[PDB]
């Protein structure tokens, strides 16, 4: 009656109680956290693991004769005779009052147990956002704007990621002060306009729980929270309060000089000076010439490095000294054949994009001179 | 058949059941109705003064449907949830369980995440004095710029030891330890609703042994009504707070300066049956004769330590010459030096006080 | 450079900002109110955001070097807010200094934070790099003298009319704790919106927050004030401090004035306390205890302190209290 | 200066199966000196090593087939970690050296050192049960997997099995602070009355892991005595655990 009935092998109950072990740290903050909330319904059993920041569910089928039910378990306990079993056990679990007795063969335990309905509450979670997009996008937006992501700033909201779920294509930025990255890529379908800001513990979980597959990721977007969905596995992380510099007000509009150049040459000339770079500010400066890009280094040991870059430039004569980490990863993360940029002398934004393409965009201020 | 505790069954559900408090509660009031609630506050008083209370009730004020407000609502989802308990984003911290400041890092890790419910995550934590120093700075560094909808509530029963920089974050509140009066009418409302018959002086002998604290008096009435079979009379209360008196060391000196010799051997029996250490009641004693002998230098000398007992300290102090004073120190003091050779201290500290009553 | 008060840096700064502010004090109200005005100024004239750090061993200077020549990407204009410790900086913080005054220029609004340094730490290097241009401001936490007119300004600047016994109870509650007199201040102007705060207005919103240190006893006895040295001992014992130190500031005082009242008859107290390196400031003070004080009285004080430390040393320390009670009776008759 | 009181010529891979049987058996900082250490013992042709701390005893007693005068001494634990850290697996001849108060053994290029605990080891006759009726065999590794099973949910500060012997059913529980229970049941062949019995599974557990054999045999007396736990088809060592109350 009141005892949820279930039973599976082991095998296919191994993964998913590892999967959904990761919130579950050492001490939680509630009692209650510390735990497994299990349910057997619509012939599925469903595992659920919460941080009160993150959480994460997986599903298995389930084809054993059940009884429907719900109820929360130790996490570790759970886990330790889950695992402790000899290969192709087949897990017999029941609720008896408010035990959990758990059947394999001779072996019995009896574990104790809370109550379902006081795993905190999961649910008022009507989503406004919802679309469905395939894995190589999802993860190409964050290879494109992991790295201009700031951490441990006492601005929170420069710590995540900036999900812009506006009109079709979708954007993701991320700012660390000096350093902007935007990428933006078609989806398939229109949508109203939401900007969210997701935080770092949460996008580097995403990028852990996407694999290639036939995965339509149908994440679902509302105001405090995000998740996403695989067809067996689903998440949920929690959204990090204040506002955001607005990425398109910080955009050269008016300027139109443009600079094009290479990638691998300059990948091989920047990492050449950041081997043993400036000692305190990492950074060196460019003198842009028509079609020529003078680069030199300067340290604090009086060390001294002048190099010469053959481009294209159709402007005039600019000195601009940045920070070689910046552009560095901005040139990593966008992984094009060839970069188009504009750079001007005075306080002005060094944009970089590639030459080929528009969904991605980088944004690089100098140091002062 | 339920029969809870009154302590928390009792516990204040809308701003007008607090007893006392009237100048926290007009505050509170004021900042949630026309100005801008500030991003911390602090609360500080006594023992079961109502400081969690207090800050529940405005936990409760913040997050509601009808908007953050003074009298918000009654039994709303939010409202509710708080007061079962079962609320998921009013954080309830103790700070002696979380001193490390690594658990405190923890802690303040999770303020940028947005609150699950209502408008703004209440953070809650007791005795907040025994954060260590690191943990209190890094509480103040996320202190002086929160996120928008991120507000602390922070408890202490001696705000004494916080360093003054927490006044530079958090607006705080003082709530003054109970009256006899205020208490008295609580209990006696509290009486009257659960229908228990009393006595006004029982009443008054609560409130006076509850010491200002309300969760006392509602302690003490616990006791009596389960001793008094629901009839909480005078005698019953009388004789069940001598059960738990142990002013013996004050009554000793009264009836030793009185030359009462059989009020202080009944009083002495009575400290025997208590079980208490004789060498602590003597040395007690000469602290209490010493407070006598400065008060009489000067009023100031009394502190709040002795303001439970100093209406007769004051009688005391006035009635006694200063030369009985020191006779009497000099007779306790060569008591105490001669007690450890003496036969069972028992009887030591009574013919002490016997040689104390020799100088009438 | 510029030396200011609380009350000048708001004029100054409508002067036109400077290089870099230093707001030297150990008064944490003052140092408060005149970061918020700087700031406050700042964000007027241009400066939209503001770092923080505390200088500690473990400072990240790189960082703080680099955001000396840190643009701005999106903002502006910043300034730059640095948090000396307690008890000031060192030959690896000076230098740090002096090179991050090498690195001022239109921008960084540089703006240091701490306790009042003293004349060795006034002899810097990175103290003389800034010495042109940059505005000093003096946040010291007004005296037992000057409380009483400090308030009183305070409160007609705040639109409140006082009276002098109020002004009188909010300098004896909340003395050295400025920081909850103005909270406390606040509290009453909006409990009160009529703004005359009678005794009996105050009496009802005020608890006993004030702060005192060893001092501040010290002097309340040579003074003779019986009410004020018990009421410090009551204030130092609710926070914790440890009686070892009331009883050495004692011993130490107690010592030197035995010293002076034995020499009394032989020298006059003018060369006797030039001899002893009294400050000036205490020297009447001190001559009026010396007058009031009796041989027989500073006897018996240094018997009741030798039974104290006694008992204190012996591993009890029981009611300690009580006799430093009595021994401040006793030096106050 | 030394006078060899006893010289053994052993094969280090024989002592090295000594040790190993006997080592986890040992009293760490353990009020009775005597115990943190191990006894060498000496009778003939068989060289015996017995260790104990006071809820376990294990003797390793094998022949070596060169005889030497019966000899005792305690070395301390110290020492035979040191030697097991040196001892490896080989071929090497090892030279053991007993003399009155000090340790040696030359080990083929290397020479190890140690004193010895003044002290008198207890005699290990006695503590093994003197009526040993009742007899558990049942395979070494089922029993391992049976009691690890058992002790999934036991906690550190609270380690301890009981086992209900039957006609063939044997039953292992397990508790603890928590109040959760654990069961399991094992179809090892027995003829005898029906008992409880306690241990810490702990203990149970290192004696088997030092028992590489196919199955055990578990020697059984009554309800209050210790347990003896041996190879079923060797007698070169034996395992004594004490139980606990309940
Ligand atoms: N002002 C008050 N009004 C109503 N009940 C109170 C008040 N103060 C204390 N109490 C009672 O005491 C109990 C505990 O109160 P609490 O506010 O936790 O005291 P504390 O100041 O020591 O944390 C409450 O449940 C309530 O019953
Ligand atoms: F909860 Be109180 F401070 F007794
Ligand atoms: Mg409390
Ligand atoms: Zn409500």
């Amino acid at each position: 009656g009141p005892h949820m009935k279930f039973t599976v092998e082991r095998e296919h109950l191994l993964k998913p109680l590892q999967q959904v072990s990761g919130p579950l740290g050492g001490r939680p903050t509630l009692p209650i956290l510390g735990n497994l909330l299990l349910q057997v319904a619509d012939g599925t059993l469903s595992l659920t693991g919460t941080d009160l920041e993150m959480e994460m569910v997986a599903r298995v089928a389930l084809v054993q004769p059940h009884e429907p039910g719900a109820t929360t378990v130790p996490a570790r306990k759970f886990f330790d005779i889950c695992r402790g079993l000899p290969e192709g056990a087949e897990i017999a679990v029941q609720l008896e009052g408010e035990r959990m007795l758990v059947r394999s063969g001779r072996s019995r335990f009896s574990l104790s147990t809370l109550p379902a309905a006081d795993f905190p509450n999961l649910d008022d979670w009507q989503s406004e956002v919802e679309f469905t997009l395939p894995q190589a996008t999802m993860k190409r937006l964050i290879e494109a704007t992991q790295f201009s992501m700031a951490h441990q700033d006492v601005r929170y909201y420069l710590n995540g990621m900036l999900f812009e779920t506006e009109g079709e294509e979708l954007r993701t930025v991320a700012t660390d002060g000096h350093r902007l990255a935007v990428c933006s890529m078609p989806i398939g379908q229109s949508l109203p306009s939401h900007s969210v800001i997701v935080p770092r513990k949460g996008v580097i979980e995403l990028m852990r729980m996407l694999d290639g597959g036939d995965n339509p990721l149908r994440v679902q977007i509302g105001s405090n929270n995000i998740r996403a969905h695989v067809g067996d596995f689903i998440f949920t992380s929690k959204l990090v309060d204040g506002r955001f510099p607005d990425y398109r007000r910080v955009l050269p509009k008016n300027p139109d000089k443009h600079l094009e150049a290479g990638c691998d040459l300059l990948k091989q000339a920047f990492a050449r000076a950041a081997i043993l770079s400036n000692e305190k500010f990492r950074g060196v400066r460019l003198y842009v010439s028509e079609n020529q890009l003078k680069i030199t280094a300067n340290n604090p040991e009086q060390e001294e490095a002048e190099e010469i870059l053959d481009v294209t430039y159709s402007g005039a004569e600019m000195e601009i000294g940045f920070n070689v980490s910046y552009v560095l990863d901005v040139l990593n993360a966008l992984k094009c054949e060839n970069v188009r940029m504009m750079l001007t002398d005075s306080v002005s934004s060094v944009q970089i994009e590639d030459a080929a393409s528009q969904s991605a965009a980088y944004v690089v201020m100098p140091m002062r001179l | 058949m339920s029969y809870q505790v009154l302590a928390r069954k009792w516990r204040p559900q809308t701003f007008a059941d607090v007893v006392g408090q009237e100048h926290v509660l007009t505050a509170l009031a004021n900042g949630l109705s026309l100005g801008r609630i500030h991003h911390a506050y602090l609360f500080s008083g006594t023992r079961g003064v109502g400081k969690t209370s207090i800050a529940r009730l405005l936990a409760k004020g913040l997050n509601c449907e009808t908007g953050i407000t003074a009298t918000p609502c009654g039994v709303c989802d939010n409202c509710r949830e708080i007061e079962q308990g079962r609320f998921v984003d009013l954080i309830e911290i103790d700070a002696a369980s979380r001193t490390k400041v690594e658990d405190t890092r923890d802690l303040l890790d999770n303020v940028q995440y947005a609150p699950a419910r209502g408008r703004f995550k209440v953070y809650l934590i007791d005795e907040v004095h025994m954060l260590s120093r690191h943990s209190f700075n890094a509480l103040l560094k996320t202190l002086e710029e929160p996120p928008e909808h991120v507000k602390f509530l922070l408890a202490t029963t001696d705000p004494q030891k916080l360093p003054v920089t927490i006044l530079s974050r958090c607006l705080q509140f003082h709530l003054k330890a109970l009256d006899v009066e205020q208490i008295r009418h609580q209990l006696e409302h509290i009486l009257n609703e659960e229908h228990i018959a009393h006595e006004p002086r029982a009443l008054q002998l609560l409130a006076r042994a509850a010491e200002g604290s309300l969760r006392d008096a509602l302690s003490l009435t616990d006791q009596a009504i389960a001793s008094g079979d629901g009839q909480v009379s005078t005698q019953a209360v009388s004789a069940m707070l001598g059960t738990l008196d142990d002013d013996q060391a004050l009554s000793l000196v009264e009836a030793m300066v009185e030359a009462n010799g059989e009020r202080v051997m009944a009083l002495i029996n009575e400290a025997a049956a208590r079980g208490i250490e004789w060498e602590a009641l003597l040395v007690e004693m000469l602290g209490l004769l010493h407070r006598i002998a400065m008060v009489q230098l000067s009023p100031a000398a009394l502190g709040n330590d002795m303001a439970a007992i100093e209406l007769r300290m004051r009688e005391l102090a006035r009635t006694i010459p200063p030369t009985d004073i020191q006779l009497y120190y000099q007779t306790l003091l060569i008591g105490r030096k001669e007690l450890p050779y003496a036969p069972d201290r028992r009887m030591g500290v009574e013919m002490t006080l016997l040689r104390a009553l020799a100088f009438h | 450079m510029i030396r200011l008060y609380p009350e000048q840096l708001r004029a100054q700064l409508n002067e036109g900002l400077r290089a870099a502010y230093l707001l030297l004090g150990n008064d944490p109200l003052l140092l408060q109110e005149s970061q918020d005005a700087v700031r406050q100024v700042a964000a007027a004239q241009g400066f939209e955001e503001h770092h923080t750090f505390s200088i500690d061993p473990n400072t990240d200077w790189n960082a703080i070097f680099s955001l000396c020549q840190a643009m701005s990407l999106f903002a502006s204009r910043q300034t730059l807010l640095l948090l000396l410790p307690e008890n000031g900086p060192n030959a690896a913080i000076n230098e740090q200094l002096l090179t991050l005054t090498g690195l001022l220029h239109d921008d960084l609004l540089l703006i240091v934070r701490g306790n009042k340094l003293s004349k060795a730490q006034e002899n810097a290097a990175w103290f003389t790099a800034l010495a042109n241009r940059s505005v000093q401001v003096t946040c010291q936490t007004p005296e037992q003298a000057q409380l009483p007119r400090w308030v009183a300004a305070r409160a007609k600047q705040l639109n409140l009319e006082l009276d002098d016994a109020a002004n009188q109870v909010l300098c004896y509650c909340y003395e050295g704790n400025l920081l909850a007199l103005a909270q406390a201040l606040e509290r009453l102007s909006l409990l009160w919106p009529d703004g005359k705060l009678t005794l009996p207005r105050v009496e009802q919103a005020v608890n006993d927050a004030a702060h005192f240190t060893p001092f501040h006893w010290v002097d309340a006895l040579l003074m003779g004030k019986s009410k004020r040295a018990l009421h410090i001992l009551q204030q130092l014992r609710l926070e914790g401090s440890e009686p070892v130190i009331l009883l050495r500031t004692l011993q130490r005082e107690l010592l030197l004035l035995v010293n002076l009242k034995r020499q009394s008859a032989h020298t006059p107290l003018r060369a006797l306390f030039d001899k002893h390196r009294v400050w000036q400031n205490r020297r009447g003070m001190m001559g009026e205890a010396l007058n009031r004080l009796s041989q027989t009285q500073l006897r018996q004080a240094v018997q009741l302190l030798t039974r104290t430390e006694l008992t204190l040393k012996q591993d009890y320390g029981q009611s300690v209290w009580a006799e430093l009670e009595g021994l401040s009776l006793l030096l106050c008759h």
